[PDB]
């Protein structure tokens, strides 16, 4: 009944989004420090 | 006289169609009650468990009028935000015993004051909320089945329509409907209880279940499963009317789509009433002997949405970004306390109950006043923000995002130090008011053996602190998006305002500018009582928490 | 803040120093930091708890002399 | 065992209902019935008319609820033009 | 004690935990928003479910199991089945971490209700004074000096009067040599 | 009314001062600050009255007033000389920790002298109060003004550093509230006088001491749960990182002598070789990792994890020297720490605007004032004779080896570790070759502020260090009564 | 450990993976009453078995770690 | 503390807390008459709580003694 900006998940995806934490794997990031070379 | 105040204000309300007559019928709203907290106040002259009135169908307590005055205080504050006008124009040459009295100040009051706002304009709104405050003082007095339900749908049906008021809002009527469909599915489940009741013990009368439940505590073809049963499905009912976990979806939708004088009221009054009629039936269908009837006791239920009130109220609210849902998941980890202590039946939890539950009523009723003054003092500030142009019933809700507080501090730096005293209360910070509620029932579950209880609202309490903090973060440690509106400050653009003595003689004419304008002194006083109240408390707890030991004194004496 | 003097501000230290402070949003659970963590944390710990136990209230030096023995226990 | 099954009924209108806030009106009815009629065979089994009397008081509220919520639906519908949800 | 037929048991543990995840299951299937139809509980929805049965029925055998082999009923037991119940919610996911993570929070949670008592229901009533019992513990300030020595010990610099002698004893006892100090003064 | 209330009182005026001289005057800044300046001033000197009425060996407890009039919660203030040194400390730094922040504020200066004159009576309170709830009360208050003096006046990973400190200090001190609200129960009173004669069983005892103990070692900190204060200590501003080091980290270690050592001493005992283990490893790990941080600040606040942990286990040896020790250790403690962050985060930030080791060298060449305090303060750190920092490690390592020697030996290599950072760092810094590349531009040398504070700071340290019978005839008498056990002639006299 | 395991199993571990489990509880609250009436009927059922089946307490602990990590798992 | 100087300080921080939350210049002259009316407002507020405590004590006190009452009572009971 509600309008989607005030309860729908996706704009709490926006204030919250997953690419907040990265998930670098062992090819991206080996030394596990941010693939800093 | 909450009965005769209704039917005289309902007769005047009805011979008018004036919207400007809203102003005054709200401010004798307010005196018809402080007539009832006059007679409430001389009802306490004796020492009773209770003493049946009009049949036995009521009864009164020295609780019953205890938090018969405090409902009624409660709404007298609620009240004030449709008595006067939100904001003033105050300059120091009206401001003397001579001007505020016998002196008289012209000027367009017009937009400055909000005078045709929309809340200053129902005439039934002083109206309905005496109605839905006579169905809480009859919640806290009845003393059969019929009663209670008959009170609890008088106050029910009228916050209903509290919600729906706003009839030209599609988020108020929403609301209000979700409101009343889940509301009326709740109300089935009391209705039920009350009749499984009546259908195995022939009786209407509390005192009668009683003493069936007392004489069945004892350690053939009669036994009596049907009371923890009944009384079972009687607490989903009213689990739902305080939005206790799992019963709590409805809350944060409603509390955000109504507007926000309104959830003041809706928030606040229902949990009062609802939590004190528990009370005493927890008392009296205790076990005292540990048998086959304790072992399904109604009271697990209340322990287990205490449970589940900790956790969602504190983990769901951490990626909330609205705050008016923020502030209705922030109340249901607060009934999770309040559901602790009267789970645990002890001297000491009931006296840990009645303060929580004054000391929370008090101090949530702070943390809407705030956002209610901060909405009406961006009158004089402007914002190009593209997530603010997007939002709806920005009239009835003027503050809808956290992200609307951000520099606060800057613009008003002991309005945003009253919310940071308000929200560290919520978190248990001591030397705040706060904290000794949650420590009173921290020691009561301990000192009972709910140890396990305990540790699980420590840990929440922590993560509740979380979404806390990160409104404080928001007010004071960012620079703020609004700004001062241009056109108000000029140089060239000046309001005359004349002093007329008492003959409506010109004593002199003053010329203002949007800096003229402040806040109004009804909201002000109130924000500043309350946060003095939550930081003072160390200084002045004797007789607030004396009457608490006394009340529960009375009802475990004997 | 101040105003601070002029440095020389290297490019490459200066990302380096922000590598160092966002590290931790990278850690996995391999099987090697899981081996240097359990290594760490648990092992060496109850390695050190374990003697402090054996040992505790076994020897006092005070006024012992010869003839005496150093061990109380 | 008749008073149950309407119970049931009422109930099972939640269970069967994604579209309809009518039909959620009409269950919350049905469910005031079940309990209304088990209050009412219950009091002639005990020879209490007090049980009468509770009936008609709810019967009474029941229908100040239907029409606080059919007019709260009207409001609704004046500014959505539907009473449909999208599901 | 008397043994419990722990594969008895686990049946029931597996058929109540996964009785209501398929409770679960099928409230998934109710507020699915396409035409799933009535066999999508066990087809779209089925895994939930088993899990739960998985889950509860690992948790009542392993617990009943663990009291068998260690022949006592106590706190411990809900420690050992909730670390095997923990341990199948982390197979469901395939990560190892979790397996051992989910079998940590499960095991500390569902023995420390256990050690401290039956929150969930009523609490055991001692069924005694407790003015007297409340009033002992604050006027209890001296104790027998037998009743400390019991849980520290002599020694540690709790030297009760008597210590040399005993210690004589024990260290002869122990070591075989008998305790005898030097004088230092070369006069008596 | 009493001479411990005018403590709290004064710096609650000054508070009101700075809030209403507007209304008489657009007043300037500088005005404030003078007005928080001498408010901080009158405090240290009636906490140098008070110390000269002390009765040095009096088991009362002293300057406390009658009150006469019970309420739920009400405060008694009183001292014993096992608080009245960590009272002085406190009123010697507070002034100094304005002093050294005097410019570097520059926006919201009135709220930054509001909370510190705010810190000053909160942090004065938990060392007055006689009971142990009211201990609580303040341990805890001083979490809201420190989440907004970080927020408000700290650096770049302020928002992060904190909500870290509030949430570990709120986490763990709600561990310490459940064990405290037990003994509640059980005496009913928190005041010290009804709570030392009360006698807990071993087993009341041993899960009291399980979350007083979790409450003091997420606020000592132990190695795993030192987190909060590597961001806390780091992104708080200069002012804020003096206090915080000084005297919030002092907390803890006055909090043993009232909440461990009078009520839980079987507990204690019986639990020692715990608190050893953990102590021994917190004393190597931080120091092997402080011996590879490149933030400088970071590398000042990780060596205070080391020191605390000596301190924690001279607390638990049931030894008069160790206990002796471990207050002097945290007074000492108290003067270097602070010198060493005016050094890294009040002369070198305020200068260059970083903390990466990397960019400093040769810092002697152009600074020789500088170079010559921060030697000091360095040689402190590492526990060298002639300072008080020396004394208290001596009586700290040896009552921790009279109590488990194993434990102490390995704390003992805490005199090679300390060395080994506190070296490194100054040779990096001062030494290390000729003055940076890094450097554009000549720095200017220690000002008459920078140079009288840290002056002043290591005054103190020398001078406790030669005649530390200034702090130590005060404590004998009241350290008596802390300790646990009995001697077969000595006892149970006829 | 100090900027690796420390971290991970601690306070941003616990960031990471609370934030992830408050978003899938937040995305149950859909606003239609129809799926809301459904869910008070689903906890109107718990307490009637949990209270009338005389189930170890234990048992339902075990329900509501089921359920919470069941919202700690993404899609 | 003092019942009667707490209350007329609360009432004199209330007008503070007031004019600070509106912003308002603390101190104006013709409007200083309100200091004394929120601190004597104050002082009222507090000979009523001194009251309420006076009767407070009274019935606590009883309680005590009707507590002490039962537990003799049924101790002498059972002593045959
Ligand atoms: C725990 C509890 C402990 C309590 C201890 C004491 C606490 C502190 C004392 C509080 C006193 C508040 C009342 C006095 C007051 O407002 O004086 C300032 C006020 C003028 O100062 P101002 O704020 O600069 O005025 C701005 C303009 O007047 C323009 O102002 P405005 O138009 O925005 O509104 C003016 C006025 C509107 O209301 C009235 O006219 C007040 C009517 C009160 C009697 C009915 O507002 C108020 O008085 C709000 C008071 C809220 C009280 C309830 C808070 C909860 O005084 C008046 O002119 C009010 C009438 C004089 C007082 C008569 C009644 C005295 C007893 C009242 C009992 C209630
Ligand atoms: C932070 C909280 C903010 C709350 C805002 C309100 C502040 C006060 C908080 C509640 C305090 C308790 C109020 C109880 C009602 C007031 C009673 C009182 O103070 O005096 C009793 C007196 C009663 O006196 P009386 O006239 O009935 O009889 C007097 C009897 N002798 C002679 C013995 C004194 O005041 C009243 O008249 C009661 C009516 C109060 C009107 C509305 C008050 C609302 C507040
Ligand atoms: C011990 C139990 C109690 C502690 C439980 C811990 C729960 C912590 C929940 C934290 C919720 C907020 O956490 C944080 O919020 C801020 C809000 O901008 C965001 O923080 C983010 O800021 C920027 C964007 O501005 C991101 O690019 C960055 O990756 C991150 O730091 C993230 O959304 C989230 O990392
Ligand atoms: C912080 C907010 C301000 C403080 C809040 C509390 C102030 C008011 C507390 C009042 C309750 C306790 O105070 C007292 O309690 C008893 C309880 O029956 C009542 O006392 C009443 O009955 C007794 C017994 O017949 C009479 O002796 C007494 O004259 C009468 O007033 C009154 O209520 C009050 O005299
Ligand atoms: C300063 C920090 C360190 C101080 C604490 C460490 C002190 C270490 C003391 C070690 C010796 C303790 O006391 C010592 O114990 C050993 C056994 O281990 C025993 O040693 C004995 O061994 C043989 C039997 O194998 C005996 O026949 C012989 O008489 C003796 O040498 C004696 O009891 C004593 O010589
Ligand atoms: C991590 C979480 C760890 C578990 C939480 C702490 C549990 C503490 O709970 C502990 O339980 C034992 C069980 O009787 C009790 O401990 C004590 O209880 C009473 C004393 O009153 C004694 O008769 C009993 O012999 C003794 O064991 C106390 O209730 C408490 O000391
Ligand atoms: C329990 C809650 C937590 C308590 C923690 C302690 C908080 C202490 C905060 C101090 C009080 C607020 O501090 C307040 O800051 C605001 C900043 O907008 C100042 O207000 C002024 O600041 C500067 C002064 O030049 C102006 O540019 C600005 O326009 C104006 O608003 C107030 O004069 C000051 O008093
Ligand atoms: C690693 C940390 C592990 C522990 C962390 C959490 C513990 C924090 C402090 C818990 C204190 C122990 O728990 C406390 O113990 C005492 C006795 O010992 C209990 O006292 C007792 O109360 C009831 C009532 O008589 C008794 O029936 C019961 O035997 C016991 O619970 C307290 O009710 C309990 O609150
Ligand atoms: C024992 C286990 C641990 C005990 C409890 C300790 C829990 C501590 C958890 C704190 C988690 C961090 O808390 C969260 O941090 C992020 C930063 O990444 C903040 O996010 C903030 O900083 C980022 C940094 O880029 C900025 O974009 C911006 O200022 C804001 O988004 C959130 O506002 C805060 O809520
Ligand atoms: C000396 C140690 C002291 C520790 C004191 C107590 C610290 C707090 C204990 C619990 C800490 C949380 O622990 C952490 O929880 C979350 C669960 O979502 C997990 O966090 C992570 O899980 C997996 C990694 O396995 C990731 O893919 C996922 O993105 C992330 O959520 C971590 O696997 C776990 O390390």
């Amino acid at each position: 009944f509600l309008p989607e900006a005030m309860v729908g998940r996706s704009k709490i995806d926006e204030k919250y989004p997953d690419s907040d934490y990265p998930t670098l794997t062992d090819k991206e990031d080996p030394d596990m420090n941010g693939g800093y070379i | 006289m909450i009965m005769i105040s209704i039917l005289s204000l309902l007769l005047s309300t009805s011979v008018t169609l004036r919207r400007d007559m809203s102003i005054l019928f709200n401010r004798i709203s307010i005196i018809a009650l402080a007539y009832c907290i006059l007679h409430d106040t001389m009802s306490l002259s004796f020492i009773s468990k209770g003493i049946g009135l009009h049949g036995g169908l009521l009864h009164i307590t020295n609780l019953t009028q205890i938090f018969h005055i405090f409902i009624f205080i409660i709404s007298i504050l609620i009240l004030q935000l449709t008595s006067f006008y939100p904001r003033k124009v105050w300059i120091p040459e009206y401001s003397s015993l001579k001007d505020i009295f016998f002196n008289k100040i012209l000027y367009y009051r017009t937009k400055i004051i909000n005078k045709m706002g929309e809340h200053m304009k129902i005439i039934e709104y002083p109206l309905i909320l005496l109605f839905v405050i006579s169905g809480a003082v009859f919640l806290i007095s009845t003393n059969d089945l019929v009663s209670i339900f008959l009170s609890i749908e008088l106050q029910s049906y009228g916050l209903y329509l509290l919600s729906t008021i706003y009839r030209n809002s599609e988020l108020s009527t929403t609301g209000g409907l979700i409101y009343f469909l889940l509301g009326g599915l709740s109300s089935c489940f009391i209705l039920l209880g009350t009749s499984l009741l009546y259908v195995n013990s022939g009786t209407t009368s509390l005192d009668g279940l009683y003493i069936l439940n007392s004489i069945s505590d004892v350690n053939s073809w009669y036994k009596p499963y049907y009371l923890n049963f009944s009384l079972l499905i009687f607490s989903i009912g009213f689990l739902f009317k305080v939005s206790a976990a799992p019963f709590h979806f409805w809350s944060p939708d409603v509390y955000d789509a109504i507007p926000t004088i309104v959830t003041t009221f809706v928030a606040i009054i229902a949990k009062i009433s609802i939590f004190i009629f528990l009370l005493e039936l927890v008392y009296y269908t205790n076990s005292n002997a540990n048998s086959y009837l304790s072992e399904f006791s109604w009271t697990y239920a209340l322990l287990i949405s205490s449970l589940l009130s900790l956790i969602i109220g504190t983990v769901v609210g951490l990626t909330q970004f609205r705050i008016k849902r923020l502030l209705a998941y922030s109340t249901i980890s607060h009934v999770g306390f309040i559901l602790l202590a009267l789970s645990v039946s002890s001297i000491e939890s009931t006296q840990a109950f009645i303060f929580y539950l004054i000391q929370y009523s008090i101090s949530n009723l702070n943390a809407f006043f705030i956002l209610i003054t901060i909405g009406f003092s961006l009158y004089g500030y402007v914002t190009n923000n593209k997530e603010y142009k997007s939002l709806l019933d920005k009239n009835n809700s003027p503050i809808q995002l956290i992200s609307q507080l951000k520099g606060y501090f800057y613009i008003n730096p002991l309005l945003s130090l009253s919310l940071a005293i308000t929200i560290f209360s919520f978190v248990g910070v001591p030397p705040l008011v706060g904290f000794f509620a949650k420590q009173m029932v921290l020691s009561a579950a301990l000192d009972n053996g709910y140890i396990f209880l305990s540790l699980i609202a420590i840990i929440t309490s922590v993560i509740g602190a979380v979404y806390y903090l990160n409104v404080i973060k928001e007010i004071f440690f960012y620079s703020p998006e609004h700004e001062v509106n241009p056109v108000l400050n000029e140089s060239d653009s000046n309001f005359s305002l004349r002093i007329l003595n008492e003959k409506n003689v010109l004593i002199r004419s003053v010329l203002l500018k949007g800096r003229n304008i402040f806040i109004s002194s009804p909201f002000s006083i109130t924000i500043s009582i309350i946060t003095n109240v939550i930081l003072l408390f160390i200084f002045m707890n004797k007789e607030w928490l004396s009457m608490g030991t006394i009340l529960v004194q009375i009802l475990f004496s004997a | 803040g101040l105003q601070h003097y002029k440095i020389a501000m290297d490019p490459a230290l200066v990302r380096l120093g922000s590598m160092i402070s966002n590290r931790y949003k990278y850690f996995r659970w391999t099987k090697r930091t899981a081996l240097v963590s359990f290594m760490y944390v648990v092992v060496v710990p109850s390695t050190i708890g374990y003697l402090a136990y054996k040992t505790d209230g076994l020897w006092d030096l005070r006024a012992k002399r010869r003839g005496d023995l150093i061990s109380e226990r | 065992n008749i008073t149950l099954i309407l119970f049931l009924i009422g109930i099972l209108g939640f269970v069967l209902n994604r579209k309809n806030i009518i039909l959620m009106l009409i269950s919350i009815e049905i469910m005031l019935l079940s309990i209304t009629f088990l209050i009412l065979l219950s009091s002639l089994n005990m020879d209490d008319i007090i049980g009468q009397t509770y009936a008609i008081y709810i019967i009474v509220v029941a229908g100040a609820e239907s029409a606080i919520g059919l007019g709260i639906l009207v409001a609704f519908y004046r500014l959505r033009g539907s009473i449909a949800i999208e599901y | 004690y008397h043994p419990k037929d722990a594969v008895h048991l686990g049946l029931k543990g597996a058929a109540v935990v996964g009785g209501i995840g398929l409770l679960f299951a099928a409230v998934r299937t109710s507020l699915a928003r396409k035409n799933v139809g009535p066999w999508a509980i066990f087809t779209r929805n089925g895994k939930l479910a088993a899990t739960f049965a998985a889950v509860g029925g690992a948790y009542d055998f392993t617990r009943a199991a663990a009291a068998n082999l260690r022949e006592k009923e106590d706190w411990v037991n809900n420690g050992i089945g909730g670390l095997f119940a923990g341990a199948t919610m982390g197979l469901t996911t395939g990560r190892i971490p979790r397996v051992l993570g989910f079998a940590a929070l499960t095991g500390v949670v569902l023995a420390t209700a256990e050690y401290a008592g039956s929150g969930l229901r009523g609490v055991f009533k001692r069924d005694v004074d407790e003015y007297e019992r409340k009033e002992f513990l604050r006027k209890n300030r001296r104790r027998p000096i037998e009743e400390t020595l019991a849980e520290i010990g002599e020694g540690r610099g709790i030297k009760p009067p008597g210590y040399y002698e005993r210690r004589a004893q024990r260290l002869k006892e122990k070591y075989g040599v008998d305790i005898n100090p030097v004088c230092a003064d070369p006069d008596q | 009314m009493s001479l411990l209330y005018v403590l709290l009182i004064i710096p609650i005026i000054g508070i009101f001062l700075i809030s209403t001289i507007d209304s008489f005057y657009f007043f300037n800044v500088s005005y404030y600050k003078k007005i928080a300046l001498i408010t901080t001033i009158l405090n240290l000197i009636v906490s140098l009255i008070i110390y000269i009425l002390f009765d040095f060996s009096n088991n009362q407890f002293q300057f406390i007033q009658e009150n006469l009039d019970l309420s739920f919660y009400d405060i008694y203030l009183g001292v014993d000389g096992v608080s009245i040194y960590f009272v002085l400390l406190t009123t010697i730094i507070m002034p100094i920790a304005l002093v050294s922040n005097w410019n570097s504020i520059t926006n919201n200066i009135k709220s930054y002298l509001i909370i510190m004159l705010l810190l000053e009576t909160l942090l004065l309170a938990v060392f007055l109060v006689l009971d142990v709830l009211l201990f609580y009360i303040f341990f805890e208050s001083i979490l809201p003004p420190l989440f907004i003096l970080i927020g408000l006046f700290g650096s770049s990973n302020k928002v992060r550093a904190s909500f870290y400190i509030f949430l570990y200090t709120l986490l763990g001190s709600l561990f310490l509230l459940l064990s405290i609200l037990t003994m509640s129960s059980i005496v009913g009173t928190t005041y010290f006088d009804v709570l030392l004669k009360s006698s807990f069983e071993y087993t009341t005892q041993l899960f009291l001491f399980f979350g007083i103990f979790i409450a003091f070692a997420v606020k000592t900190p132990v190695w795993g749960l030192n987190s909060w204060l590597l961001r806390a200590h780091v992104e708080s501003p200069l002012g804020g990182s003096i206090v915080l080091a000084a005297i919030v980290l002092k907390l803890s270690l006055y909090g043993v002598f009232r909440l461990i050592l009078p009520i839980l001493p079987q507990a204690s005992l019986n639990l020692t070789y715990i608190v050893y283990a953990i102590g021994a490893i917190t004393v190597l790990y931080a120091s092997f990792s402080t011996l590879r941080t490149v933030d400088v600040k970071e590398l000042i606040a990780y060596s205070s994890v080391a020191h605390a942990a000596i301190y924690l286990m001279g607390v638990f040896s049931n030894t008069i020297q160790g206990l002796e020790g471990a207050i002097l250790l945290g007074l000492a403690h108290g003067f270097v720490s602070s010198g060493l962050f005016i050094c890294a985060g009040g002369i070198l930030y305020d200068r260059t605007g970083t903390r990466l080791i990397y960019f400093f060298r040769g810092l002697t060449q152009i600074m020789p004032l500088f170079s010559l305090f921060f030697f000091i303060l360095c040689l402190g750190n590492a526990g060298t004779p002639l300072t008080l920092n020396f004394v208290g490690e001596f009586m700290s390592l040896y009552g921790t080896l009279e109590r488990l020697p194993i434990a102490g030996m390995l704390a003992s290599t805490s005199i090679i570790f300390s060395a080994a950072y506190s070296i490194y760092m100054y040779n990096r810094i001062a030494f290390g070759g000729s003055v940076s590349l890094y450097f554009i531009d000549c720095f200017r040398d220690l000002t008459k502020r920078e140079f009288f504070i840290l002056f002043t700071l290591v005054s103190f340290t020398v001078i406790l260090g030669i005649y530390p019978s200034f702090v130590l005839d005060g404590l004998h008498y009241n350290i008596s009564s802390v300790v646990y056990g009995i001697e077969p002639n000595a006892s149970y006299l006829t | 450990l100090d900027k690796g395991s420390i971290e991970l199993f601690g306070p941003y571990g616990l960031e990471r993976g609370l934030v992830k489990l408050s978003k899938n509880i937040s995305s149950l609250s859909t606003s239609h009453v129809t799926t809301y009436a459904l869910y008070i009927l689903v906890g109107f059922i718990l307490y009637l078995i949990y209270n009338n089946l005389l189930l170890d307490y234990s048992y339902l602990l075990l329900i509501i770690i089921l359920l919470l990590l069941l919202m700690m798992i993404g899609e | 503390v003092n019942r009667i100087l707490f209350w007329t300080g609360f009432g004199l921080a209330v007008r503070f807390w007031q004019l600070g939350i509106e912003m308002r210049p603390f101190f104006n002259r013709k409007s200083l008459w309100a200091y004394p009316l929120f601190g004597g407002v104050g002082a009222s507020f507090g000979y009523w709580l001194q009251s309420i405590d006076e009767k407070q004590t009274k019935m606590l006190e009883e309680r005590k003694q009707a507590i002490l009452e039962k537990r003799a009572r049924r101790a002498q009971r059972q002593a045959e």
